[PDB]
């Protein structure tokens, strides 16, 4: 069906920056509600963001307002995410995370019908 | 809401709307529709149910 990638992640400071990345493949049409997952380790999952397909209203969980930037690249079928000034706290696994018709989950997983690899990210 | 929607519901039984971050006022505008018999207010963004 839709299968998700995502890199750009990893070892960073606490003070040091990051670029989240993930593309799409398969059906790229069909996914309505875009956002990011994160994992704290042995922790539930944390809706990082959301993101309207065309309506275009973006959002964010409060653990990351100000400092997590979305980032969607239509052209290439792609889901960024930006932050800089990271923290101890950002240590977690994201999940790239995509919704189809129907949902208005912004943050919760609950609805959600397609997940990515995972990419561990590391913050001192 | 518009008002054609209002003056179409005397036949309508299931009606949903989407704001998506918007705040819907009613004003009352409901008490045309006597024949809905399904209501959906979803992300209208109400913070208050209408009489």
């Amino acid at each position: 069906q839709v299968q998700l990638v995502e890199s750009g992640g990893g070892s960073v400071q606490a003070g040091g920056s990051l670029r989240l990345s993930c593309a799409a493949s398969g059906y790229i049409y069909q996914i309505e509600y875009l956002g990011w997952f994160r994992q704290a380790p042995g922790k539930e999952r944390e809706g990082v963001a959301a993101l309207a397909t065309w309506n275009g209203q973006t959002y964010y969980a409060d653990s990351v307002k100000g400092r997590f930037t979305v980032s969607l690249d239509n052209a290439k079928n792609t889901v960024y995410l930006q932050m800089n000034s990271l923290k101890p706290e950002d240590t977690a696994l994201y999940y790239c995370a995509a919704a189809y018709e129907g949902d208005t989950s912004p943050l919760y997983y609950e609805e959600y019908g397609y997940w990515g690899q995972g990419t561990q990210v590391t913050v001192s | 809401l518009p008002q054609v929607v209002t003056d179409v519901g005397v036949h309508l039984q299931k009606l949903s709307i989407n704001n998506e971050g918007t705040k819907l006022i009613v004003l009352n505008s409901l008490k045309k529709m006597v024949n809905l018999t399904e209501l959906e207010l979803i992300r209208c963004d109400l913070e208050r149910i209408p009489h």
